[PDB]
């Protein structure tokens, strides 16, 4: 009976890894959301879920925390022995844990050890080799805590409608990184259009999502397939720093990135081919940089508001460029005691 | 375009 | 004094550009290679150096920094305004800074920018074209940093008078690029003989060096004008992979190259009619794959190696492929079976 479950809420909330789907009792519920939230892959990764997946589960579970019917029940969150559905699953609950139960990342983490259970599959990135960079649980619970630390998210007043919207292809494949500063998305193409069922964005249908939104600054890190004075004839300004698919960027580039964003007060559209890669990690090195993530930390912020950004040796990367993009963060904020 |  | 020279070890050892010979004080030590380590062009080329001159450079210099009548002076590498000239002796002190001031290729080149001085030109290729690739002294300084963490070269124990032996015509034209894995040479003949002043080298003449070396195979990518059996018979294995003088290889023969060399136990012997263009391409698609060296880290380590390698559009090729090629080498590390 519940033998081998987390206990999150003393004699109230529960997570679950069961082999057969459980059967709701008067004493105990039992709900699973392994078929309901679902990661949409590139190729082998499998998580973490996305921020707008947090929010609906965070959301369906203070629902049961706060309805009558369930007020006298303990309530348990299941998974199955799927580890890359346990894995999202773990993370998931361990989330809700640091968002409303104010726990620390490292005391929802104890929990879901606490049984005997196995451990958590690490997450990997979306290339197609293995070994690497493994991205743990625990890793996806700091950067949850580091995002809400910085307020780069607020469940308060978080548009899953919109959040759900913009990330999808035919509405321009976009993401939110840093509210207010960064937006990352795929490159425009050189007409509107729709080719072999695939639809393709012009420059121009960004504006005015960019325009009402603060968007002063296009990045572009890919090649050129538009004109970049599309962009800079509508009013904004643009900057190509380009490096190759799945590589890492100069020390110039890195730079060269870091001064362009430190020079505008508003928001900073970056995009690649897909941006994912490319536009991940230079994100990830401004935001080392300013707020001091872990190179660990970031990799799960970005991915969870943007899946599959930040490949292959791009996540080594960062971890090798922390302590530098520390320092410089450390030095540009001491010139502020008098701007 | 090899040298001769 | 000493305006605009770059400074590589605190009032110790500096880099100059001067329009004339300077006279060396009692305070300073000036000295000049333009004269002593001279670049053999093949068309336009004219660097970078070849590894048997950084050796001979380093030497020099290492001596001159442990003589003790030079300890109280400032010792200064100068060059001259012939900018090619320039761009070799910057490659050279950058590549001593990286080799033995443990200095990064980023760092080495900061010094080199540090004064009040133009900047250096960047390396060409050995076409007849007019140059479309800018292998840049920082490229170079990379492409030694990579040879040096893959154990490329080794200057404890590197051999500059065999280099410099083989690497003429006369015994053989050949150099090392993978110790124990590549060697580029010039295609054999038919017979021996010499030919208007110019040696012709068949087949059996390489057999004493390969056989000791742990050649054992062979791979030709140009015409035909000798027989195959001659190495096959000497228990050689030997390839046939042609493709056309001055092009850029097929899908199919990049493929085909590496599975040769992947099956391959001992050292390949690789020529082309000079064993530069398309000997080098083919060479540098091996070691983007498997050591992830980008486009200008191979193209400049395989023509430091063997100058005039990788011509025309076999350098645009190289960056072109990158991507694909080290998503190749993912690939194929998913697959192994070691541990």
């Amino acid at each position: 009976e519940l033998i081998g479950a987390c206990e999150f809420m003393k004699d109230r909330l529960y997570f679950a890894t069961l082999r057969n789907r459980p059967k709701s009792t008067i004493n105990i519920h039992y709900f699973s959301i392994d078929e309901e939230l679902v990661y949409e892959n590139f190729y082998a990764d499998f998580g973490p879920l996305n921020l707008a997946m947090v929010y609906r589960y965070c959301c369906k579970l203070n629902k049961k925390l706060k309805s009558y019917s369930l007020s006298r029940k303990k309530i348990v969150h299941y998974t199955s022995f799927d580890q890359r559905k346990r894995a999202n699953a773990a993370f998931l609950i361990g989330a809700y844990a640091v968002i409303y139960l104010k726990k620390t990342p490292e005391e929802a983490y104890r929990a879901l050890l606490s049984g005997s259970n196995p451990p958590y599959l690490p997450f990997r990135d979306a290339s197609f080799g293995n070994c690497t960079y493994n991205l743990t649980v625990l890793d996806c619970l700091q950067g949850i805590r580091k995002g809400l630390q910085h307020g780069f998210f607020d469940f308060e007043t978080f548009d899953a409608e919109e959040y759900e919207h913009y990330e999808r292809v035919e509405n321009g494949d976009f993401n939110w990184i840093v509210p207010g500063k960064f937006l990352a998305f795929s490159g425009p193409h050189p007409k509107s259009k729709i080719e072999n069922g695939y639809p393709l964005h012009a420059p121009e249908a960004y504006f005015p999502y960019f325009k009402k939104n603060n968007v002063t600054t296009i990045v572009r890190l890919n090649k050129k397939i538009y004109e970049a004075k599309r962009f800079t004839d509508a009013g904004f300004e643009h900057y190509d720093l380009f490096f190759i698919d799945g590589s890492t960027p100069s020390d110039n580039i890195v730079r060269r990135f870091l001064n362009i964003c430190e020079n505008t007060e508003g928001a900073i559209a970056v995009h690649s081919k897909a941006g994912l890669g490319r536009t991940g990690t230079l994100i990830a090195c401004y935001v080392m940089k300013h707020y001091r993530f872990t190179h660990a930390e970031i990799i799960a912020w970005i991915r969870i508001c943007r899946p599959g950004s930040i490949i292959g040796p791009q996540q080594h990367f960062l971890k090798e460029k922390q302590a530098s993009l520390w320092v410089q963060g450390d030095i540009f904020r001491s010139k502020l005691k008098n701007r | 375009a090899s040298p001769r």
